[PDB]
């Protein structure tokens, strides 16, 4: 075969790659992204749980064999699981802050920053939709430019792609290396979630409260002037009329009524809802409205199947791009240890059920290694190697000992 | 059953100048290229005397990069309800536009500025002609490498015995393939061949085009018809601010419902060494 | 500037297409202006159509006042020997 | 007008020159292949035929 | 035309306002300023005076033979005058490659109105409302 | 579609002017081509070589006959070049001339 | 050069085979509807005696 | 392979992906500089058609994409990309189907 691709990657069709498509974004475009995620109500609530449930339930680091990696860092003697847990205190902040970038723009993106003494201080993610990258005709990102508000004022930079890292969820394929905003993809389920929302609120005022229409004058008689209204309202004036004031009147003066006009908004609400849930992947039930014959047997089943099998799509590109971007380059450059290790890092299953698990162990458990055990419900192995390694409980390798 | 979802293309016209040129990719939209002097001959002198100075002199050739640009604009009715992506086939036209205004600034550069002249006066007009043009450029002691060829020069020279017979060519693929034979990029010395249309020469007939000083083809008395040179002393100079290359833009109305698309690019087109190219004329 | 219905832009309208397949459909016959509305025969400029009610099927299919033997439907251009 | 390189073009920029100066017209040198050289002792001379 | 700050110079900018900024070929060097007329197909050079001549100003300072932008019908513009003139006088091309006012020429339209005033020889700021061509 | 094009040389800053996409049309009008034949059962049957699929193959020849024809009077008819060798260089010159 | 083939149902000729029960007589009939049109009759040049 | 394909469950994901939604999923092989292989590499399969012999057998690998004002074009051999088809006309079909285009109709009805 070939050292160098000799497809061709779709990009630069002369703008910035081209602008017709969501694969060009300026500044402003960045600046919409923020706008609808600041703005709160439902949409950003809606997207902010999206987050929550692909990143929320924190994150576990695994190396294998870590137990070979044993060396002196520092007189202090640590695996490369160890290190790397100390290197990176706060992951699961990270991971959820990076993750939820990563959903909303087009990438998470970030910096290494450094000790004064040149010791690693952490990955310090930047603020995403201050900077766009800058990438070659096969698609790789080349530079970072970014531009920022100060004084009112716009300071503005660029930067390479070498010291900068980058993580992409919403690939368009396997080669683009800058991906895709959701919120920019599905822009109009947004603003006609937004537009029926508004449209709803003010025929609520309009037509969903009566109103009281006070005719004068006989039929086909006298004329009446806004003078002679004037005085009549003074009369039926709902600021000082009382929940049980009576009228006495002339045979020509009708106390009508416009009615409540029903329309049914709790059906519009929910058709918005079902779009927008639908258009940005979160089940129904995330926007508190919920379907007949859905809520049990197989039919629920497959619901929370896909969401969980949409979850760990998102996860695994995630941690493996961070892996890749972030922890292999920070062990090359600031560790002991070897940075070919094979490293992973896992993030956690949102919707797991623990009794689930314990059944299962219950079930099946004289089939587990007491290590295998303890992975599965979420525990520390065991200190002794043959009691992680063993079969029959720990509790049991307890009674069998006291028995000699 | 739905109807043909299909358009048939126009006249599509020959894009070469790129190949055909020294291309430079300009960092301003104005500038120079450096020139020496020619060389000269040390001159005699006694012993014992001053040697006197003649130092190599300098100038420049300016370029002068202009504008090209062709647009397109479509209400959004029209695009929503088209057989075909009219944006896609807008973008096409302006792409193609562009390119051809390139070859345009090209070929009329090269066709009014080559400093020699083959007057073939009818006659033999074939490899003769070429080999001629040849001489005149190696008369002015440059060399050339490249031709530049009209529809009507063409027909002539595959006409010609000396290539049209395999015994005189020493292969037949002048006459099994014609243009896309490998003798027809590899003849007198020149190791490229430039097949232009004839629309592209700049007649001053085009709207917001003011015409060059020849006529280009090969089919009445004083045409040129082609242009034999140097290749490396032709320099195309693109200039572009947002990019190396052509721009297209999506245009978008911020009222109506209006759609668009604009190309763009920066080009001029100048000889290094004028003397380094020779025209054929009928 | 092109609008849908600027002339060098009527050949890209699928309505366009539509439309006169459909009115070579309905017509009788080539009389335009007594089968049509001008705004039709302007619109899909239906004088550069092919309308003569060649096309149009029941110019084929027999439809008789009075018909004991279900011959009523029958599409001559779709017998043994058409 | 707005802002536009023809009022700026010395002002805000400099114009490029092209790094590369390109050659004048070159002479063909053959002489020293196309003959015998002598590497003569002085200046004046005879060869005996 | 200039503007001075202290010791220096600065160049005005000829466009105060409008969109109407259009391209054509320059049939002579034109300088900043200068109000020109269609001299050949899609070609312009700089006006006479007395009228029957002017398409705009041109915009940036250009050689023979190069693309000139050039500002018509709906802009607003700063323009140097031949002469002093007021608000709500209307001026036209001068032959001078200035303006001047409709009253001093032998014309009786003019191409621009004057919205602030000026002294002879110094810019004043005017909107360009009409174009002159050959009626004969 | 339209031919191709030149772009047109452009002040900076000034609009760039509309020349987009004109289309028109070729017509259509497909005409009906008929070919048939008929055999008596006696026939079929008495026959030493199968006279349906003979005749079958015979309305199907017929037909791309017809095709055939209505292909070559319009190619003909209706090219817009022509080389006119005036009774001379008839070989490969004219087939050249013609490209 | 475009050869436009129809056929009102399926896609090519339509040969028929039939029998006449009345007349004891196959009948073999064959159609097709057909025109032939140049998109770019310049892309073409005929060759003339 | 587990060390020749680390990721294999996010190329899966994508392939599989890609030769649902087009008729094919189609790449490259990558090797490193030293010669040792790199990755299976996927291409943007929007971008390529292949070209068939008479016995429906792929050939050579058609590839046109945007660039600097358009569309740039190109040619490869069959003998050095890879293809996949999940949707086919018939056991025999090497081209397959897009079940995309296949129910074009309902889309646009759902769209309408
Ligand atoms: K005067
Ligand atoms: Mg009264
Ligand atoms: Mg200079
Ligand atoms: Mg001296
Ligand atoms: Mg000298
Ligand atoms: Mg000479
Ligand atoms: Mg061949
Ligand atoms: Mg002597
Ligand atoms: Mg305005
Ligand atoms: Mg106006
Ligand atoms: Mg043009
Ligand atoms: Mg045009």
């Amino acid at each position: 075969a070939s050292s160098t691709p000799q497809t061709n990657v779709d990009s630069m069709g002369g703008g910035h790659s081209y602008q017709f498509n969501g694969q060009d974004l300026t500044f402003e475009d960045l600046r919409d992204i923020k706008d609808v995620r600041d703005s709160g109500g439902q949409v950003a609530q809606l997207m902010d749980y999206k987050a929550l449930l692909n990143f929320g339930e924190g994150c576990e680091i695994h190396v294998e064999g870590d137990d070979e990696t044993k060396q002196l860092v520092d007189g202090e003697p640590m695996t490369l699981s160890e290190w790397l847990e100390d290197a990176f205190p706060h992951l699961d902040l990270l991971v959820l802050d990076l993750g939820g970038d990563a959903l909303w723009y087009p990438y998470a993106v970030g910096e290494i920053q450094e000790t004064i003494t040149g010791e690693f201080k952490e990955a310090l993610p930047a603020e995403p939709w201050t900077l766009m990258p800058e990438s070659d005709a096969q698609g790789k990102v080349q530079a970072w430019h970014q531009r920022t508000k100060t004084h009112g004022g716009y300071q503005t930079q660029t930067l390479p792609a070498d010291d900068l890292w980058h993580i992409v969820i919403n690939k368009a394929s396997a080669r683009d290396e800058v991906g895709i905003s959701e919120v920019l993809r599905n822009k109009d389920e947004i603003q006609a979630f937004k537009q029926n929302e508004a449209a709803i609120n003010q025929a609520i005022e309009l037509h969903g409260f009566p109103q009281r229409h006070v005719k004068v004058g006989k039929e086909d008689g006298a004329p009446v002037r806004d003078n002679d209204l004037r005085r009549v309202r003074t009369i039926f004036d709902p600021r000082t009329t009382d929940a049980n004031t009576a009228y006495f009147t002339g045979q020509d003066v009708d106390v009508e009524t416009l009615e409540a006009h029903n329309f049914d908004y709790s059906a519009i609400h929910e058709m918005d809802m079902r779009n927008l849930t639908t258009a940005l992947g979160l089940p129904l039930e995330a926007g508190n409205v919920g379907a007949d014959g859905l809520g049990s047997g197989k039919p629920a089943e497959l619901r929370f199947a896909l969401l969980k099998l949409a979850i760990k799509a998102n996860q695994r590109s995630f941690s493996v791009q961070f892996v890749e971007r972030v922890m292999r380059p920070v062990v090359r450059d600031y560790s002991p240890f070897d940075h070919e290790a094979d490293i992973r890092l896992e993030i956690n299953d949102p919707l797991e059920d623990i009794g689930e698990v314990a059944d299962l162990i219950q079930q099946v458990g004289d089939y587990m290694t007491n290590e295998q055990v303890a992975e599965k419900l979420d525990l520390p192995a065991p200190e002794d190697d043959e009691v992680a390694d063993s079969y029959r409980s720990p509790a049991d390798m307890e009674k069998d000992e006291a028995g000699v | 059953e739905q109807l043909l979802e299909v358009v048939m293309e126009g006249r599509e016209l020959r894009k070469v100048a790129r190949e055909a040129s020294n291309v430079i990719n300009a960092n301003t939209r104005v500038g120079d290229v450096p020139i020496a002097s020619d060389e000269e001959f040390a001159r005699p002198t006694g012993q014992g005397a001053e040697i006197r100075d003649d130092g190599e002199t300098y100038t420049t050739v300016a370029w002068n990069a202009t504008k090209l640009t062709e647009g397109s604009r479509v209400t959004d009715e029209m695009r929503d309800q088209a057989m075909v992506d009219l944006i896609e086939r807008n973008i096409q036209r302006v792409g193609a536009s562009l390119e051809n205004g390139i070859n345009r600034v090209f070929l009329t550069e090269l066709v009014d500025n080559a400093q020699n002249n083959h007057d073939t006066a009818g006659s033999n007009q074939g490899y003769q002609a070429l080999n001629s043009a040849v001489g005149e450029v190696d008369k002015d002691d440059f060399r050339p490498d490249t031709y530049v060829t009209h529809p009507d020069y063409r027909t002539q020279l595959f006409n010609d015995t000396n290539l049209a017979y395999a015994n005189r060519a020493g292969t037949n693929e002048v006459l099994r393939n014609r243009e896309d034979a490998p003798i027809v990029g590899d003849i007198a010395g020149l190791d490229m061949h430039a097949a232009m249309s004839s629309a592209t020469y700049d007649d001053g007939t085009d709207i917001g085009w003011s015409g060059g000083s020849e006529t280009w083809g090969f089919s009445s008395d004083g045409d040129k018809g082609a242009v034999v040179y140097d290749r490396d002393n032709i320099h195309t100079i693109l200039y572009a601010p947002n990019g190396q290359d052509v721009e297209i833009k999506d245009y978008e109305d911020p009222i109506r419902d209006i759609t668009g698309v604009n190309g763009r690019l920066h080009v001029d087109c100048q000889y290094s060494q004028g003397r380094s190219s020779a025209t054929v004329q009928y | 500037m092109q609008l849908r219905r600027s002339p060098g832009m009527r050949p890209m309208d699928r309505d366009w297409h539509q439309e006169r397949a459909r009115a070579r459909e309905q017509a009788y016959s080539s009389d335009l202006t007594s089968q049509f509305s001008e705004s039709e025969i302007v619109k899909y400029e239906l004088d550069t159509a092919q309308i003569d009610g060649s096309d149009n099927p029941r110019t084929y299919i027999w439809n008789r006042t009075i018909d004991l033997f279900g011959m009523n439907g029958t599409d001559v251009r779709e017998l043994r020997n058409r | 007008f707005a802002a536009s390189d023809p009022e700026y073009v010395d002002t805000l920029f400099r114009e490029q020159l092209l790094e590369v100066v390109m050659e004048g017209r070159e002479l063909r040198k053959v002489a020293r292949e196309a003959s015998n050289v002598i590497n003569a002792n002085t200046r004046v001379g005879d060869v005996p035929i | 035309a200039t503007e001075t700050q202290g010791e220096h110079t600065f160049p005005v900018e000829v466009l105060i306002s409008g969109e109407e900024l259009r391209g054509y070929t320059a049939g002579e060097a034109l300088s900043a300023g200068e109000p020109v007329y269609l001299s050949g197909d899609y070609e312009v050079s700089a006006s006479s005076a007395d009228g029957g001549e002017f398409l705009g100003v041109n915009l940036y300072d250009v050689a023979s033979g190069e693309p000139v932008a050039l500002a018509g019908d709906d802009c607003e513009v700063r323009v140097e005058v031949s002469e002093q003139v007021t608000a709500n006088d209307e001026i036209l091309p001068d032959g001078l490659g200035t303006f001047e006012t409709v009253a001093t020429s032998a014309a009786s339209a003019g191409v621009a109105i004057v919205q602030e005033g000026a002294a002879s020889g110094e810019v004043c700021e005017a909107y360009i409302f009409a174009v002159q061509g050959t009626t004969a």
